């Protein structure tokens, strides 16, 4: 993480691809190193179906330049995540901040 | 390869790495190999350094000694483009270059 | 040839009908394999670890 | 014509910092003995730490245990600065074991008589569902500064326990050295100084056991210092092998099965210079050896050009 | 680069400093004089010299 | 702005210190910078290029 | 645990005042310890005997004139330091300097006391001019540990106490076998001729490790 940034960070960690961000905010029902399940509030939540948004995250893998590209969960559990909230940081992302 | 520093020169040298003298003097080696009787033949040789065998080491500094190599940097303009100077063994897989050069 | 074959015979090593052409570790790098893949024509028989 | 320091208090501050104090200090030695201790301190420090670790359902460090929210890459980067402290044993292998949705600690471990968790509550990892479990062999040995992971490659020879995941070693106890001579008259002398050696441990080494064997060592480099010998080396070693080498290889090399490997253990025969010269009579008579079991033998020394049962006048030379 | 700042800084003189208006009997004793914190680097000094 | 917020952390404005050569033990003249500076490790990594 | 000694050990003189020891394989740093650490007892804190105070015959001011003399009154102080002395178990002896006449004169124009020697007769003390020209001073030679300047006498010459005129060290990397970078360590050193170089440095070392005498076991 940049001790000294200029704001973007957040905005380029989350546009591109590379982190995990909430769907729809909701409770952290189960953390782990490979997956993240989040049990929506009522409000944002569909009549029927229910449920809820279940994020799988990507481990340890072969970019383009032969870079490894990993996700790491940067929750713990039952903690509230709203919508458009970090789930867990991709490669040089840290917090939801860019860290290259 | 990647070119670094090293003070530590006389300016009639430079830093070659353990690796790259290895495969580049390697008919050499396996000259003063069967020479001084380390090796029974050169097929033999070939496995030893193949093996790094730690004796071939202080070999490769008796082949290295008196033997000076070319280093030649990108676009050559004037005829110091390319120099001479005498090797020095080096950990690492950079070159190193006297400051003054 | 001639001094090939002689040195065969010394030490009896079963001349071969078939080369080495496996896939080995490139000189100086060196790491831990965490996958292995293997992709099949259709029709030939799947071997064991496959 | 000269004087001699000794320490005065040495005062802890906290389990990982404390400052220690010399006082009769002669004019300069103060920086003298104090930049040569720092830098002697810094390095050359005896520690223990984890070497090597192997974890119940892993392969290698790049994979994912059920259950847990850190990764095997990053539960070993938790053991790296696990701070043990062990006495008359010189490696020792802790056991984890712990199950259900719960930070597992450093003292989650299993205590030996020479097994001191120096901080219990060091994060190791997090369990997260109910009946998922974790179990380990953690193993400690102690050496001296800093043995990354890589280089413990060279000495190989059967090191294929999978389960084995090998973390780098950071073996040492200084985290920081920092003196500073203020100056310090007693009553008489002229002008004699101070030296506060202010240090910083993971909490596994005791100032004063430290601050010693420091200087101890550097007597016995200074010791060579004293005279000078000139010495030197004999040298120029022998070019004249009589045998083919193959005879100084162990009977591991012959690649040969497991009743035959161990028979060979038995009747006191390591390397193929002792097999060479052993007949067929001396066989049937040997431990559990017959026509299956022998005629395994007379096959792999086919191949490598050997043959059962010779001479030489000569074995085996010589140093 | 880096060398020359070296001998620059080395070889240039300031108004006032440790070591002002000594007189010492060869180089030998003028490093001796500085490695040792009684004069700086830079000062005015009458020194013998062949 | 910088300078206040080397006050709260109560640090000199400067944003130079005092150093000491870790070899010698002695003391650097002159102040040198020291601070924190956000560093990349760029992928012309060199046992690629050699 | 346990540690690096070393081997191989050269020590190559050039002139028996001067003198360059190289010794290699020391562990990763100790040549700049080592190095640096006997450096300091080299120069600052090594005993010696130079010349401390001199009382001149016929001017009172370190700014006059001796008639006869075309050596000032601060150059003869300068060549007074570089006289080599060293005494036997006397702590101070005091000598006298009687020789006049036309020409220059060397150090076996000093008085030859017991517990006295004069370790270059050779030695360029000061210059006479023409013909007769009278000199003879009390010079006072002192015992101490180190360098002692003039201006540190605040109730004169400054002492050079220590035989070493100058001492580096240098350090290089050496290999040992399958050990990638040990240190080389390289000192050179100049003596006044008191005492020659290879045992300077003996005595040196001795001095630091006497310091220890209250940690090691």
């Amino acid at each position: 993480k940049p001790l000294v940034g200029t704001g973007m960070e957040r905005a380029v960690a989350v546009d591109s691809g590379v982190t995990a961000v909430a769907k729809r905010g909701g409770v952290v029902q189960y953390v782990d190193a490979s997956r993240i399940v989040i049990k929506v509030n009522e409000d944002e939540m569909y009549p029927g179906e229910a449920g809820i948004d279940i994020y799988n995250l990507t481990k340890y893998t072969r970019s383009n330049q032969n870079t490894c590209i990993n996700q790491m969960p940067c929750v713990s559990l039952g903690e509230p995540v709203e919508r458009g909230d970090v789930l867990a940081d991709g490669p040089s992302t840290d917090l939801g901040e860019l860290a290259l | 390869s990647v070119i670094t520093v090293g003070p530590y020169l006389r300016l009639h040298q430079c830093g070659l790495p353990k690796k790259m003298a290895l495969e580049l003097f390697k008919p050499f080696i396996y000259g003063k190999l069967e020479l001084r009787g380390l090796a029974t033949t050169i097929k033999a040789a070939k496995k030893m350094v193949e093996r790094e065998e730690a004796v071939v080491w202080d070999i490769l500094d008796e082949v290295i000694r008196e033997h000076p190599v070319l280093l030649n940097r990108a676009p050559t303009l004037h005829r110091l483009g390319i120099q001479a100077f005498e090797p020095v063994l080096i950990e690492g897989k950079a070159i190193q270059l006297h400051p003054l050069v | 040839t001639p001094e090939e074959k002689l040195l065969r015979a010394i030490f009896g090593e079963k001349a071969s009908d078939v080369k080495d052409s496996s896939l080995r570790v490139p000189n100086g790098v060196s790491g831990t394999v965490i996958d292995v893949q293997v992709f099949t024509r259709d029709g030939v028989e799947k071997d064991k670890r496959a | 014509e000269f004087l001699k320091p000794r320490l005065v208090d040495i005062e802890q501050v906290s389990s990982t910092h404390a400052k220690v104090t010399l006082e009769p200090l002669e004019r300069g030695f103060g920086h003298t003995l104090g930049n040569a201790l720092r830098r002697i301190l810094l390095s050359s420090m005896p520690g223990c730490a984890v070497t090597e670790v192997e974890i119940d359902g892993v392969l290698h460090e790049y994979s994912t245990k059920e259950g847990v929210q850190e990764d095997i890459l990053e539960i070993l980067l938790n053991l790296k600065g696990l701070a043990v402290r062990v006495q008359g044993k010189d490696e020792v292998i802790l056991t984890l074991n712990k199950s259900g949705i719960g930070p597992v600690t450093a003292a989650d471990i299993t205590h030996d008589g020479d097994v001191e968790i120096v901080k219990p509550q060091h994060v190791i990892c997090h369990l997260t569902d109910e009946n998922a479990s974790i179990s380990m062999r953690i193993k400690v040995q102690r050496g001296r500064g800093y043995v990354p992971a890589s280089t413990r490659i060279h000495s190989e020879e059967d090191e294929r326990p999978i389960g084995r995941l090998l973390v780098d070693a950071c073996y040492s106890p200084v985290e920081r050295i920092a003196y500073n001579v203020e100056a310090a008259r007693v009553e008489q002398r002229t002008d004699l100084d101070k030296l506060v050696i202010e240090m910083e441990t993971n909490g596994t080494i005791d100032p004063e056991e430290a601050i010693r064997r420091a200087a101890t060592i550097l007597a016995e480099q200074l010791e060579a210092f004293v005279d000078l010998r000139d010495v030197r080396q004999p040298e120029v070693k022998e070019e004249k092998p009589e045998f083919d080498p193959i005879l100084l290889r162990p009977v591991d090399d012959l690649e040969l099965t497991v009743r035959s490997a161990n028979c060979l253990k038995a009747e006191a025969i390591h390397y193929i210079g002792d097999l060479v010269q052993r007949t067929e009579v001396e066989l049937l008579k040997t431990p559990n050896l017959g026509k299956k079991s022998l005629t395994e033998i007379k096959d792999v020394l086919a191949s490598r050009g050997l043959s059962l049962g010779m001479r030489l006048e000569n074995w085996p030379p010589a140093s | 680069q880096d060398v020359v700042l070296g001998l620059y800084y080395m070889t240039r003189d300031c108004v006032n400093a440790k070591g002002e208006g000594m007189v010492l009997t060869g180089p030998k004793e003028a490093e001796r004089l500085y490695r040792s914190g009684l004069a700086s680097l830079h000062a005015r000094v009458k020194v013998r010299i062949t | 702005e910088i300078k206040e917020l080397l006050k709260l952390g109560d640090l000199p404005t400067s944003g130079q210190i005092r150093l000491y050569d870790g070899r010698t033990g002695e003391q650097f003249e002159r102040p040198v910078t020291v601070g924190y500076m956000y560093m990349l490790k760029l992928n012309h990594l060199v046992d690629d290029k050699m």
